[PDB]
């Protein structure tokens, strides 16, 4: 039965890691501040960012983050309509440690 | 009608009518064609926007 | 034959017929251009939607 | 009827005349189409050749 389904899941996750590593994960998306881009938080891309990537056995992975997880809130602050350049500065912020909420999409 | 000449006279006048037709026919699209190949241009333009300054960024984390 | 100008009726049937042969060949080539361009508008889109994504 | 089938002609004539100069007009704005794209063909090229196979700044060659 091929319709059309997704699996919208919203986990929520804790990160901390040694400054002898990194939560292990490559962070992608528009940057901002000042865009003249299209900010419609549809059904289909959730956040201006989202985890292009992420190194399996790293922390990241250790706490069920995956590839193509957008990434919807970086600790308080909401993030899904912040531009890339912004978000990461953030992400900084919490120095060793991060709480961020995301979500995984299934088709 | 009945003659050689105010037939060949009616029958140009026909076929001087469908050459207008045609023309307001072509004309048309190569408008089209204009529009069409213009927006093809803005794709390109915005192609290459993006090979210069990406808006989208990468970061290790 | 000596109603209208009659000689210039006969020209004017012979460039009508030179100006028809013409709207077929640009007609013609306006639908080669067509598939050229479109060729083109495909070839962009590889690198327009691929590119980094 | 016989000044009608003169005076038919003369418009003729004029009607004649000014596809003339619209097929001209036509046959030129085709023209530009032609080339205006072959351009476009020309810079996608280019783009294109800086795909596959990257080339972008730094120890290029």
């Amino acid at each position: 039965g091929s319709g059309s389904d997704y699996i919208i899941k919203e986990k929520t996750v804790l990160l901390q890691k040694k400054d002898s590593e990194g939560f292990g994960f490559v962070l992608r998306g528009a940057k901002a501040q000042t865009p003249i881009e299209e900010f419609t938080p549809t059904p289909a891309f959730p956040a201006l960012q989202y985890l292009e990537s992420v190194d399996e056995g790293g922390v990241a992975w250790r706490a069920g983050l995956r590839m193509g997880d957008f990434l919807i809130e970086v600790n308080g602050q909401n993030v899904v309509k912040v531009g890339h350049r912004q978000v990461v500065n953030m992400i900084r912020q919490g120095g060793n440690t991060l709480m961020v909420k995301v979500v995984m999409v299934t088709r | 009608m009945e003659k050689s000449l105010v037939d060949t006279v009616y029958a140009l006048k026909d076929e001087v009518q469908e050459l207008r037709q045609d023309n307001k026919k072509m004309k048309k699209s190569l408008e089209e064609e204009q529009r069409a190949r213009k927006d093809l241009e803005k794709l390109v333009r915005k192609v290459l926007k993006n090979m210069n300054d990406p808006a989208w960024d990468e970061t290790n984390l």
